[PDB]
């Protein structure tokens, strides 16, 4: 809700893609839970444990009963079906949790919470304030506005000392944009070498040959091609999530996000007294720029002393009247 | 504004309590359908292989299959879900004991009142400039109802008692899940073997059976143990947050260290821990907030408020 | 899919040739589940497999487009400034 | 007439109008974005138009099938029916 | 108020009651005769309730 | 919301029995969708095309898995009563009927502005302070006095646009008499139909030259999980149908269209609040039987002593 403006494109994105591989994870878990089954069929010949594949034609025989047919579905379900077939959906919703987890954790942490909601607050309000119009256009004002404009400005104070001693923020989101883009390589990693092993033919041979007459079974597993789609695209949004991470890496590092400079700002408008801000208000401040450098552009307003002493003499003139 | 007072163990614990709401609603819907066993009588009556006859109608394998679930699965392979269930609504109930009585409830929300209107003041931005009109009269009337809350909390410690009993409770209902999961986890298995004495229906008495939902129930009981281990270790870190600092004392000494006033008392029991809660939220709070509690800043005020 | 043998083959094709009586093929059901899964998999053409599946990703696709206008933070933060103007 | 509130806030619109217009009239991403968006939905409509009418007919009820599964089953050819 | 707290508690006497009688006939194995030896050929019958 | 305050204790009564009938409609469809078939086994041992049915070994009937269910469907669809069948379907149909009848005073157009408008100036003669004024019989405010005048105005066009004519006591008078009428017919039919719900069912379909066999005894599962919820319904339609009857005896007790002011202008200080009539009648008894509250704060508006009073105070 109101942290959309701290949410550059790049967090956008992850959120979205988060979204799709949520939904394919339900999908896949509703499937492996519904259908998920195995028909398997024996070898009637089979040399050394292997089948040895050897008027009208009829059907082959195999005196089994549906209760057998299901107890060696079961067997080979479980001993010889790979594993990554089997929990593949567990293993994307783990990995969509860890992802949202990691992307939400600093709205979550009440240390970087607390900090995030002033910061939001105090930017927000002071984009809606009518001082920032005024300031940035260049006798009057009314007497809650006044009181509001100079508010503001002492809380902008307060907390230009609460925040920039400190890089909590930053450095949390530092740790999990690396904590995300291992879990990619890990994720791109075991995926793609085990995507492989979803198969529709399966041999099966799992010594039940005193419960059911038969050593080795070829079973089938259905849902085993839509298995290997949903794992493609399943590996598409991860490998577009990495690239996001990545990029937001790189963005991370090439610009020190603990410095903020508001060298622009200070030549296009008359104000050149404010200051360079630098750790968790800089990095914040970058990731507003991100967002939109206006809103920056008008909360530079408060942070500059000239405006300060134009807001107490027009605040003057006002609170000491001629009548008075 | 009730989240200010929790911790990141306390929010770590609520996420860690929705987790495992997911687990045993998930683990209940697979025990409400998916749960079935299969079973198969034993010494039933280029190699061409054929297929052992049982010579039993679908009816009888049913019969042997309910025989075998009821009389021959573990309880736990068959109650783990709800077990799960009950266990985390006990937790969740638990997780607000320091929050839901209403006498705590009612300091909750005075504590952090005045904190919040001694924060939003600008009276402490005025004194640390000092010390480093209407806006008056307004820090006097809350420096008076900072004394009065130290007369209504200070000399009180429910509070401590109450967080105490709350996280020994977490930790002993930890150290009991952990205790009997690692105990019976080794009972959720594929494979089991029946010997009802069915004999008179199925004619057969030896059975070896299959817990189809046993693999996923024995991951779905390690992930619970491993969430359990999570929950107590964050639980054992309260504990020894709890106890290895006495948190029946606050010292001021560390805003000493740099503000030059000393007449600042310490506050006990009550006062003190939720101060160190609110240290744990920031301890910006705490050493601004300090500057409302001693009575030589009151005389200035008041000399400044004269003077004005 | 429900699948039937052809027992009158004639060159890998259905040949398609005193009360009637029906035929006895000597399949069990799990046979013809396993005929079924494999003629599913292997024959049915994978447009009547996955069309709403198909449809379903031109549908995101679509609405992605749509609204990656009103999701992309510059052009987001642009029109909403434009829209809160505008109404004022 | 006017009221000094009304003046007050209409000036300041007037001076909101003004910036907003130096911070928008400045470039096309807006209009870019749109042409964009309405190309790429011409072009996936014209795609799946005709992957989708070249397709349409192998959605069909009676499907012969040769799998190939004789060693297991003990017939080569079926006929299915998608239901 | 009182009227709503009667009835409450009498509700729940009866409920108790009548669910403390009744709990021990939810049994597993049950046996039963019904008399279908016409259709099916068999008298009596064990079953077992899911 | 706004039209609660119209709603007496036998509209909400109804309104409640009417959403629990819609819930047991519902379990009901969902049960017939689901589980509702009927198990039928052929008599193997017939007399003139009727089931004679006179270690023991199973009788053997030589009939596949889908000639059973050719006989369960025929036997199903032929010689099961219709209200087995479609009873919760019934039952939907009834409580909708209900409930469009309980809301339709809601909905239409003309009454539910009138009700709308009704309840706009109720509420604003609540919120006018010159109600509690009156009520507890100084300065005034020129807004408040103007907001006053106006809910006085407003009071007296209302009066004069809404007695006129009756149309909402009319369509609450049609609406009682289709509910009880309806209640009527609903509790005569299921009372007899109810006993058609039956366990065992002998069916004679005559499918010989399929099955072979003539006649077959049929098990329906839910029979008497049917007859419980048919015994259930015909409950809540009696304590409907009691209830429509209360209200209709609210109805005819009293001339609804005649509201007399008598008791609030012996207890007040206006004693001139004329005998208001018809529609404005009905709409004054629906929230005294709510709330009597309303009317002690309304009537203040009515009477010209008030204004009278009024015009006193606004000119001082
Ligand atoms: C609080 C303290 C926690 C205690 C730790 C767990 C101890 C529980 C012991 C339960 C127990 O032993 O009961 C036995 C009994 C079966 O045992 P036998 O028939 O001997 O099985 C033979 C094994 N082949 O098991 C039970 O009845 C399980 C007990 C209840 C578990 C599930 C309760 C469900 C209630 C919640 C319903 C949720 C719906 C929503
Ligand atoms: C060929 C299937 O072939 P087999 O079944 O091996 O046999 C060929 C069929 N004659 O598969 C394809 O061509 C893939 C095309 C389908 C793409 C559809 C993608 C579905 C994505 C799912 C999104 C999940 C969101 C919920
Ligand atoms: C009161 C209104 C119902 C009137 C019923 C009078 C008798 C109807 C009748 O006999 O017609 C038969 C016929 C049943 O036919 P069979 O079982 O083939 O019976 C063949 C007869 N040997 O019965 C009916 O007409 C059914 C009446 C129930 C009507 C309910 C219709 C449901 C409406 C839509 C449901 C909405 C859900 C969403």
């Amino acid at each position: 809700p109101a942290y959309r403006i701290l949410k550059p494109w790049w967090d956008v994105f992850t959120d979205y893609i988060s979204i799709v591989m949520l939904m394919i994870a339900v999908f896949g878990g509703t499937l492996q839970v519904d259908q998920d089954k195995m028909i398997c069929l024996p070898c009637k010949w089979v040399t050394k444990d292997s089948c040895n594949d050897s008027t009208g034609p009829t059907g082959i025989k195999y005196d089994l009963d549906r209760h057998q047919y299901n107890y060696v579905d079961a067997v080979c379900y479980e001993n010889r079906l790979h594993w990554f077939a089997k929990y593949f959906p567990y293993l994307v919703l783990l990995h969509t949790l860890i992802f949202l987890a990691c992307s939400n954790f600093w709205f979550k942490f009440p240390r970087t919470s607390s900090k995030l909601e002033h910061f939001v607050s105090i930017l927000l309000k002071c984009f809606d304030s009518p001082w920032t119009t005024r300031a940035l256009s260049e006798g009057v004002l009314d007497k809650k506005e006044g009181e509001q404009a100079k508010a503001l400005f002492e809380k902008v104070k307060k907390f230009r000392t609460h925040v920039e001693e400190g890089d909590i923020v930053y450095r949390l989101y530092m740790r999990q944009t690396i904590i995300k883009v291992i879990k990619f390589a890990l994720i791109i990693c075991y995926t793609v070498y085990y995507v492989h092993n979803i198969k529709f033919d399966v041999d099966c041979t799992v010594d039940i040959e005193s419960l059911t007459g038969y050593r080795t079974y070829r079973c089938a597993h259905p849902l085993a091609t839509l298995f290997k789609i949903l794992a493609s695209f399943y590996i598409s949004l991860v490998i577009f999530y990495g690239l996001i991470c990545m990029y937001t890496l790189w963005w991370m590092l090439r610009r020190s996000l603990k410095k903020y400079s508001f060298e622009s700002i200070r030549e296009e408008s008359s104000y050149s007294d404010i200051p360079d801000v630098k750790n968790d208000f800089a990095f914040m401040l970058h990731l507003i720029d991100q967002y939109d450098p206006l809103y920056s552009k008008r909360f530079a307003v408060f942070l500059s002393e000239v405006s300060e002493n134009k807001l107490r003499q027009l605040n003057l003139n006002n609170e000491w009247t001629l009548d008075k | 504004a009730f989240r200010v007072l929790k911790p990141w163990w306390d929010v770590f614990t609520d996420y860690l309590s929705v987790a495992m709401l997911m687990i045993g609603v998930f683990g209940c819907t697979l025990q409400v359908m998916q749960d079935k066993i299969i079973c198969l009588p034993k010494r039933v009556q280029t190699v061409e292989m054929k297929g052992l006859k049982t010579d039993l109608d679908l009816q009888q394998y049913s019969f042997i299959n309910q025989m075998c679930y009821e009389r021959a699965l573990h309880w736990y392979a068959k109650y783990f879900p709800y077990l799960v269930l009950i266990h985390t609504l006990v937790f969740m109930l638990c997780s607000n004991f320091w929050f839901k009585f209403p006498g705590s409830s009612s300091k909750i929300e005075h504590f952090i009142s005045i904190l919040g209107k001694c924060f939003d003041s600008p009276w402490t931005t005025r004194a640390l400039s000092e010390v480093s009109k209407k806006e008056g009269e307004q820090a006097k009337a809350l420096f008076e109802k900072v004394k009065k809350f130290r007369l209504h909390v200070e000399e009180g410690d429910i509070l401590y008692a109450m967080y105490v009993r709350q996280t020994v409770l977490k930790v002993i209902k930890f150290l009991i899940i952990i205790a009997y999961n690692s105990a019976l986890v080794s009972k959720v298995q594929f494979t089991v073997d029946c010997n009802v004495d069915i004999q008179d229906m199925t004619g057969y008495k030896n059975f070896s059976c299959n817990h189809t939902m046993a693999h996923l129930f024995s991951k779905l009981s390690f992930c619970y143990l491993c969430f359990v281990s999570i929950y107590g270790l964050t639980c054992l870190y309260t504990l020894y947050w709890l106890f290895y600092r006495s948190l029946r004392e606050y010292s001021f000494e560390y805003v000493r260290q740099e503000t030059g006033i000393d007449d600042i008392p310490d506050v006990k029991n009550d006062f003190a821990f939720m101060l160190h809660m609110i240290d744990q939220y920031d301890p910006l709070y705490s050493k601004r907030f300090a500057v409302f509690l001693s009575e030589v800043s009151e005389n200035k005020l008041k000399q400044l408020n004269l003077n004005n």
